[PDB]
């Protein structure tokens, strides 16, 4: 019951076989310059990307013939991480030349800066979408795991101690769970999702891993050191294992599954939560807040925004 | 190590000057 794993490969993105992980990946999208971050919506066939070289993050429709490349968001200087909201329809982002995380609509359309101060080097971002929770790192002077509401609220820091290149970050939803791989201190760590009753997984010897995944009772990484993808139980760290090897230069990963995506009700409704531009998900109910593109004023009212 | 945290800065190159000091830039265009 493996996955099918999708991970970035700079100059490809790239689908194994979990089960079969000896055998050739095949190439979802090519010619490719720096493909960094990934991620998918499911149940709209869609797989984005960053590419840091271009500058931008572009997508994919996958369950059509044509293998098109859209640009999305374009003048990124350092988009290093990115995740898909599939449940409020949004696409978040960390650029860490401009120190910035910011969201926008799929299409790439309203895009709203969310926080600009005390970033450095924001990396890794993933998304509790029913919960209306983000979570991201930082790798920069001062290094940090952090958590908000996916509409820009309560940050906390919720790691800061023990860490120092938080490269790869994923959630187990089944359990509630936070994982995180530290490049520097060679550990892969759980939390929970206030960053309490940390327990360590794989307690070393991971020399350089920069993106975590899981499925099931597996954790899944790539290291940029090893270049393969490497496996784990989620639970004690034993069973660990190479899963696919020899890769150019492995990036981001996902388990590639709907059941990665859990259908939830959008509180947003079928009227966009009556908001004129986003509706972006909240960890206070009723669970949405309205929003306005950059430095666009939102009135009293809470739903519309000044044209 | 040689081995850069960062996607570009010191990690892809050209020449060994694009490498952090004592590393070299490897024949597939990485620092090593
Ligand atoms: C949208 O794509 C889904 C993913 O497809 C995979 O990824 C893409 C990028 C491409 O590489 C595909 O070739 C690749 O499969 C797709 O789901 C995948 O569908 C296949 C069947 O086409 C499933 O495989 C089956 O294999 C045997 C067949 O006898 C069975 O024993 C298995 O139990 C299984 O049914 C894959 O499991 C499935 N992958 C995932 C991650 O779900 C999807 O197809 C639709 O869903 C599946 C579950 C079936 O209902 C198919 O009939 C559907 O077409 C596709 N959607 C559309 C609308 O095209
Ligand atoms: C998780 O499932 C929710 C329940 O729906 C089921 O799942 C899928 C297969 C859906 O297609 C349904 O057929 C099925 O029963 C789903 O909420 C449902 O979304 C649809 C739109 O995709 C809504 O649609 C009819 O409603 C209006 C009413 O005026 C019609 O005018 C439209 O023409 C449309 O056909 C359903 O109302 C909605 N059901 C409920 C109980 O809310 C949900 O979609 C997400 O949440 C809803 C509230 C909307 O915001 C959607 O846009 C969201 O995608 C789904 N989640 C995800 C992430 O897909
Ligand atoms: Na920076
Ligand atoms: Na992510």
């Amino acid at each position: 019951s493996a996955p099918l794993l999708l991970y970035a490969n700079r100059r490809d993105l790239r689908l194994v076989d979990a089960t079969n992980g000896k055998e050739n990946a095949t190439i979802v999208v090519g010619g490719l310059e720096d493909a960094a971050a990934v991620d998918f919506v499911f149940s709209h066939g869609l797989i984005y990307w960053s590419d840091v070289s271009e500058e931008a993050i572009k997508r994919t429709e996958f369950n059509k013939t044509e293998s098109v490349q859209n640009v999305v968001v374009s003048g990124l200087l350092s988009p290093d991480g990115l995740a898909c909201d599939w449940l409020g329809e949004k696409l978040y982002w960390t650029d860490s030349e401009t120190n910035r995380i910011e969201v926008s609509n799929l299409d790439g359309s309203l895009r709203k800066v969310l926080f600009w101060q005390e970033l450095d080097q924001p990396r890794a971002i993933a998304l509790d979408p029913s919960s209306g929770f983000m979570y991201w790192t930082d790798w920069g002077e001062v290094p940090k795991i952090e958590r908000a509401g996916m509409d820009g609220s309560s940050r906390f820091i919720i790691i800061n101690s023990e860490i120092y290149w938080p490269n790869g970050l994923t959630l187990d939803y089944e359990e509630q769970k936070l994982y995180w791989a530290d490049a520097k201190l060679n550990f892969i760590h759980k939390s929970n999702l206030d960053g309490t009753n940390r327990q360590a997984v794989v307690k070393g010897s991971l020399p350089h891993p920069f993106a975590l995944t899981l499925f099931e009772d597996i954790l899944y990484w790539t290291d940029w050191s090893t270049h393969s993808i490497l496996a784990c139980n989620k639970y004690t760290g034993e069973g660990l294992r190479e899963i696919h090897s020899d890769i150019f230069s492995p990036m981001d990963i996902h388990a590639f599954s709907q059941q990665r995506q859990p259908n939830a009700t959008n509180p947003c409704g079928i009227d966009n939560g009556g908001c004129s531009h986003l509706c972006l998900m909240s960890p206070v109910k009723p669970f949405y807040q309205c929003a306005c593109p950059t430095g666009v004023k939102l009135l009293e009212n809470g739903k519309t925004c000044k044209d | 190590g040689c081995q850069s945290n960062h996607i570009l800065k010191h990690n892809r190159c050209k020449q060994d000057s694009d490498c952090l000091a004592g590393c070299v830039c490897g024949p597939n265009g990485f620092c090593g």
